[PDB]
């Protein structure tokens, strides 16, 4: 199992740009999915995207299609949401959370993934 | 030369209920545990002391495939350590597991519109399951001082409760089909390889 850790929130104006940091410890990258999962307060997580162990999979929300670009970097353990186009409905707690499914799978599916990091704020 | 018959494992038209768990012995046959890691087809395929692709260059005397369905949100009690009842009273691993948890979610095939009351769970059990432990027993069970004489009543219960699947929104209520995949080594010949 890996701890991961949210970068990359903050305070953005309509219309802009975001670029979200998922950094794994412990454990490299090598067999875990990762899923971007958002929050807004009072209410339940939102599965926005996700990348398979493999890299060769990527499925996305029809909420963020076409906007949000997620991303993997192994030698680096990181993984990245590129979000573009964000408008104030954007606004909520990002998490990205980590499993260990077959090598082209990943789904938006909360209760799929064990591994889940504190989140960071982004506000539109 | 024979390869291994996963396909009756994973693809059988029935699944045991958890608290009766299947295991199939798997010997004399050629595994290819990479064509079932490098698919689309699993949301859990954890290995423990080993990689998945790296199963392939291994050799064994037997290699064991528990089988069983339980609620999506219940297949992270399949791993060592865990606790809760589907480890304490259906289905525990040991502590030093080494081997794989394969599951994947049946909704498909398990769940029915009015709900599907044959899958089953032990709810109610004197003591913890040890590892790999079965317990497919039925009498009633007494949670208070006064003794059940085999009928249920008060404080005596069914033991087995069912999950009754059905198409629910959130996919952690849903059933999951789990395989179980233990590696065993005797002081005999291997008869279970990856190809070459
Ligand atoms: C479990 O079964 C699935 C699906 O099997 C279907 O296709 C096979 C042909 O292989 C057919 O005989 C069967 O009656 C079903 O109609 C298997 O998944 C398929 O595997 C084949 C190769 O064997 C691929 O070409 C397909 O793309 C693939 N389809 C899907 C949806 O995955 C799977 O291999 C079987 N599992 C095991 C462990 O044997």
């Amino acid at each position: 199992q890996v701890q991961l850790q949210e970068s990359g929130g903050g305070l953005v104006q309509p219309g802009g740009s975001l670029r979200l940091s998922c950094a794994a410890s412990g454990d490299t990258l090598d067999l875990y999915a990762i899923g971007w999962f958002r929050q807004t307060p009072g209410e339940e997580r939102e599965g926005v995207s996700c990348i398979s162990p493999s890299g060769s999979r990527t499925n996305y929300a029809d909420s963020v299609k076409g906007r949000f670009t997620i991303s993997r970097d192994n030698a680096k353990n990181t993984v990245y949401l590129q979000m573009n186009g964000l408008r104030p409905e954007d606004t909520a707690v990002y998490f990205c959370a980590g499993s260990r499914p077959s090598a082209h799978y990943c789904s938006h599916y909360p209760t799929e993934y064990d591994d889940w990091g504190q989140g960071t704020q982004v506000t539109v | 030369t024979n390869l291994c018959p996963f396909g009756e494992v994973f693809n059988a038209t029935r699944f045991a209920s958890v608290y009766a768990w299947n295991r199939k012995r798997i010997s004399n046959c050629v595994a290819d545990y990479s064509v079932l890691y490098n698919s689309a087809s699993f949301s859990t395929f954890k290995c423990y002391g080993v990689s998945p692709t790296k199963l392939n260059d291994l050799c064994f005397t037997n290699v064991y495939a528990d089988s069983f369905v339980i609620r999506g949100d219940e297949v992270r009690q399949i791993a060592p350590g865990q606790t809760g009842n589907i480890a304490d009273y259906n289905y525990k691993l040991p502590d030093d597991f080494t081997g794989c948890v394969i599951a994947w979610n049946s909704n498909n095939l398990d769940s029915k519109v009015g709900g599907n009351y044959n899958y089953l769970y032990r709810l109610f059990r004197k003591s913890n399951l040890k590892p790999f432990e079965r317990d497919i027993s039925t009498e009633i069970y007494q949670a208070g001082s006064t003794p059940c004489n085999g009928v249920k009543g008060f404080n005596c219960y069914f033991p087995l409760q069912s999950y009754g699947f059905q198409p629910t929104y959130g996919v952690g209520y849903q059933p999951y089909r789990v395989v179980v995949l233990s590696f065993e080594l005797l002081h005999a010949p291997a008869t279970v390889c990856g190809p070459k």
